[PDB]
RNA sequence: GCGCGUGGGCCCCUCCUGGUAAGCAGGACGGGCGAGGCGGGACGAUCCGGACGCCGGGCCAGGGUGCGCCGCCGGGGCCCG
């Protein structure tokens, strides 16, 4: 690596998908944003006003500060043995809502919706832990249509 | 002259630790000196080599200090020092300087016979 | 006072124990019974009684701390498997049976029997009672530390650990790792299914865990 | 072997005991200690501590901070583990009972004049050893000259004094200058 | 050797891997002055009022 | 070694309520060997990883061995310089030995592990039907041979009788 | 907070690059030696096990078990190391 340009190694991450490239859809400029939402940052290769580094590509950051066009994100960077958080202003064809949460702020709703329809009608609380697999239950499975298998020869030469 | 009962003394290591190649050379003396060579056969503790000083070795506290008799020693020049030092203890020993002379370790043996305590070079310039 | 009170909680733990013993063995009896009857109701309708899957693993490190992987020691860390010959019961959640996968050539796995869970507890079990290694010679001082879990006595202790129950993680936690004799090890570099030792031992980590006891 | 390096984090270093060479300092040290371990009062576990901190650690606590901290509380006996000073800035110090490990003689006979009791460590023990109506006071730690300096000066976002006088332009008059 | 990352990730991973410290989080380094001024109006009032 | 007939069928899943089940007769030398070649068998066959399958039940058999039958065995086996079809008569008393001799006789040689050894077939094969001339040879009834090894029991024997009077007579 | 040493490394795995190759020259995750005693691989800084207070008893890894040299016999197959 004898040159390290602001975009080296960038051919295949700033460059558009097989039937993506054109102009951005006009939703990236009217998705409301607001402090402290969970930001995916990837790169748009069309745009080159307010690109992040390639580093910032596939990192996700919270909206320290929204701005007039550009929101500035803090993403964790980790620098040897210090994980630093990096302030970078990002446009918004480079800046996309990320679901991060979404699952937790769906347990917080389910959790306390199951306890609330609980207190109504089927009273004992459900159990709103997460049990990670387990092992399986005893059952009882039918071998009357079991069919033996056999290993079977070589053929290739 | 006979002290409290005790327990069995162990010691860890019966002879002393000598220095390494204190053997091969006069002026290596065998006091014992930790060695700190880059390329040492006994800093590294190699098979064979001599053993090393450790905190391991160190003997039991009760019997630590303790003579062969069962009695640890207290150190008299002077018959005061016998009246002050061994107050009653039926644990300690006492022992002559070398430098007290002939003649006041007659007077410190005989104060000791009265206070019934052991001296263990009883019969030391004794003519 | 005092003393009055430890003579009645110690009676308590006593009466509670010469009752759970017996409550106990015949779970034990009943669940060997239980699969039995299943099993031969299963023969006749042409159908198979597959058994329940295990709930809990007794992992037995049997490789040294020389040489090992970042990942691997910290699992290891986790499982409190931190020197050769320790023995730990684990429960069987995906979570703890992925990351066993990955030290496997650390150790060795498998179903334990309510013997062997019994002999460990009561040969090998020391507690962890201010982070210091106390021996457990008797029930008062399981039901000191794991009253609040229900797990008063020793038959309590060796019940929970087995049924893998509500109070398994505070049960387990509450025995220092266990401290084993050498094992035999035909191989340590190949797996059980290969022939060597590492890895699923199943049922034979009973007889693998006998001498080591 | 055992692996004793992965979730153990190595031994911290917290003085246990006093390295004042004062007998005065080593025997309330004790004594604070003794009631702690049959007490296990908080207040106690504190002053244990704060008597064996170093001159650094235990700032001054002039009877100006004083006032203003037992503004709400004249009742409660303030207790300072260090010394207690005047200010002079301070035309009226109210009536309070302080304690502390010494008193200024411009404030032992201010804090007096105002009807205030100037208690000492030993008289604290005699009359509440647990620290009832009692509030540990401490100065302001980080006030000395030594602690401003401390840093790389010089680095961006650092905003500390440089330790010499220095006078020159380069890396001085702003960011562009180094 | 011209350059070696080896022991590079142990030394790090030795006593690092250490989080950004807090107040750095909510820090308004880059924030837009216009909120940071609408921010300080709003606060100097009624409760959040730090004057006398 | 103990001949064990394993059962497994792929997890019950939306798409296939219930998958089929497989049997297979395996020859291990315990159940964890035969539940691990089970799968290895069933990852090629049908398709079905350990992870994606359960065991419904792994019986083990038990073999009369009152008295010895001629048996027949089918395998392929990885040489180094690739993988060969081999059919094997051994006559032994019951399935399990045979394929313990089968074992032994390819280890000793075809110098082939028990891993790189699959077993398509093990039969137990008529008397009438013997390829194998060694198998062949004591189907007869009448099967005088003289002993092959009076050797061994002089020398065994002269183990512990280090120093002998005379040189013992076979 | 204050400081010290260090900033010639080397080797095994793993993918590497240049070269005909090299006990070659350069990279790299991890580990080892450096700075890890000890048993074994005849020998061997790094390989296989195992990482060291001082001892006594027991177990046993790795490697083996004619004799030097502690410790082996049983069975199946092959059979000019």
């Amino acid at each position: 690596t004898h040159s390290q340009g602001y975009r080296c190694k960038t051919r295949y991450c700033f460059a558009r998908k097989f039937r993506r490239h054109g102009m951005a859809n006009l939703t990236t400029y009217n998705r409301v944003y607001k402090l402290g939402q969970y930001v995916n940052i990837k790169v748009n290769g069309a745009y080159h006003k307010g690109m992040p580094h390639r580093y910032y590509n596939g990192r996700t950051g919270t909206i320290f500060n929204i701005g007039p066009r550009a929101l500035g994100v803090q993403i964790q960077k980790r620098v040897r043995g210090r994980i630093m958080l990096k302030r970078i202003n990002v446009r918004l064809e480079h800046v996309h809502p990320s679901d991060c949460r979404k699952n937790h702020l769906e347990r917080v709703a389910a959790n306390d919706a199951a306890r609330r329809l609980a207190k109504e009608t089927g009273q004992p609380v459900p159990c709103l832990k997460r049990q990670n697999a387990l092992p399986r239950a005893a059952h009882v499975v039918s071998i009357a249509s079991a069919i033996d298998i056999t290993p079977l020869k070589y053929d290739g030469v | 002259i006979h002290p409290l009962p005790h327990k069995i003394i162990i010691k860890k290591r019966k002879n002393k630790f000598i220095r390494f190649q204190s053997e091969r050379f006069v002026r290596v003396k065998p006091s014992w000196r930790k060695p700190r060579g880059i390329d040492s056969p006994m800093r590294h503790q190699y098979r064979g080599q001599r053993p090393m000083v450790s905190i391991g070795y160190g003997s039991d506290k009760e019997t630590r200090f303790m003579l062969p008799c069962g009695f640890f020693k207290h150190r008299i020049s002077t018959v005061h020092e016998l009246k002050t030092l061994f107050m009653n203890n039926k644990t300690h020993a006492a022992q002559i300087a070398h430098g007290v002379s002939a003649r006041s370790r007659k007077q410190i043996l005989e104060e000791a016979k009265k206070m019934g305590v052991r001296v263990l070079n009883a019969d030391a310039k004794l003519r | 006072e005092r003393a009055t009170e430890k003579e009645k909680r110690a009676a308590l733990v006593k009466d509670h124990a010469v009752k759970s013993a017996q409550v106990y063995a015949r779970y034990y009896i009943d669940l060997v019974e239980s699969e039995k009857k299943a099993r031969e109701n299963a023969l006749k309708n042409n159908q198979l009684y597959v058994p329940d899957e295990p709930k809990v693993y007794l992992v037995v490190r049997i490789r040294g701390i020389v040489g090992v992987a970042p990942k691997v020691r910290t699992i290891l860390s986790l499982l409190r498997l931190r020197q050769i010959n320790n023995a730990v019961f684990m429960r069987c959640n995906k979570a703890t049976l992925n990351a066993l996968r990955i030290v496997d050539h650390y150790v060795t796995y498998g179903e334990p029997t309510v013997e062997t869970i019994r002999n460990l507890i009561y040969k090998r079990g020391f507690a962890k009672v201010n982070g210091q290694r106390i021996p457990i010679v008797d029930n008062n001082l399981i039901d000191e530390q794991l009253s609040k879990h229900n797990i008063l006595c020793a038959e309590d202790l060796v019940h929970e650990i087995f049924t893998c129950g509500s109070s398994f993680k505070e049960a387990n936690n509450f025995l220092w790792p266990f401290q084993l004799n050498s094992a035999a090890l035909k191989d340590k570099r190949n797996n059980f299914a290969e022939g060597g030792d590492f890895g699923y031992r199943g049922k034979y980590i009973n007889e693998f865990v006998a001498r080591m006891i | 072997g055992i692996d004793l390096k992965t979730g153990i984090k190595k031994r911290k270093v917290e003085r246990k005991e006093p390295k004042s060479p004062n007998p005065y300092i080593r025997l309330l040290h004790n004594a604070f200690k003794v009631v702690y371990e049959n007490t296990g009062e908080d207040f106690t576990k504190v002053l244990t501590k704060r008597l064996c901190l170093s001159k650094t650690n235990r700032p001054v606590l002039s009877v100006s901070r004083l006032a203003h901290l037992m503004h709400k509380r004249e009742d409660k006996i303030a207790v300072v583990a260090s010394t207690v000073t005047n200010d002079e800035r301070l035309v009226t110090i109210p009536r309070m009972t302080i304690c502390a490990l010494k008193f200024s003689a411009t404030a032992r006979s201010r804090i007096e004049k105002a009807g205030g009791r100037c208690m000492s460590f030993d008289e604290l023990l005699a009359e509440k050893p647990t620290g009832d109506n009692c509030v540990l006071l401490q100065g302001r730690r980080s006030c000395r000259a030594v602690c401003k300096k401390f840093g790389s000066p010089g680095r961006p976002n650092s905003h500390v004094k440089p330790k010499g006088e220095h006078k020159g332009r380069r890396g001085a008059r702003g960011r562009h200058s180094w | 050797k011209n350059h070696t990352s080896k022991n590079q990730n142990r030394k790090d991973h030795r006593n690092g891997i250490k989080k950004p410290k807090k107040s750095a989080y909510t820090s308004h380094k880059g924030m837009c002055p216009k909120y940071l001024r609408n921010l300080r109006r709003s606060r100097a009032n009624d409760p959040r009022q730090s004057l006398r | 070694m103990q001949k064990y007939i394993v059962y497994g069928r792929r997890l019950p899943s939306e798409k296939f309520p219930e998958p089929e089940v497989f049997r297979m007769t395996i020859y291990a030398p315990n159940e964890i060997v035969a539940k691990s070649r089970f799968w290895y068998h069933l990852k090629s066959l049908k398709k079905i990883k350990r992870t994606h399958g359960e065991i419904l039940d792994c019986q083990h058999i038990e073999e009369n061995g009152d008295f010895v039958k001629n048996f027949g065995v089918l395998l392929r086996y990885r040489s180094r310089v690739g993988q060969h079809n081999m059919y094997r008569e051994v006559r032994e008393t019951t399935s399990a030995r045979a394929m313990d001799k089968v074992y032994s006789e390819m280890a000793g040689q075809c110098r082939a592990r028990y891993h790189d050894i699959q077993i398509i077939n093990v039969k137990e094969v008529a008397d009438e039907d013997v390829r194998r001339e060694k198998v062949a040879m004591f189907t007869q009834k009448g099967v005088r041979f003289p002993h092959p090894c009076p050797y061994v029991h002089v020398k065994r024997a002269a183990r512990t009788a280090r120093f002998q009077d005379r040189a013992p007579h076979v």
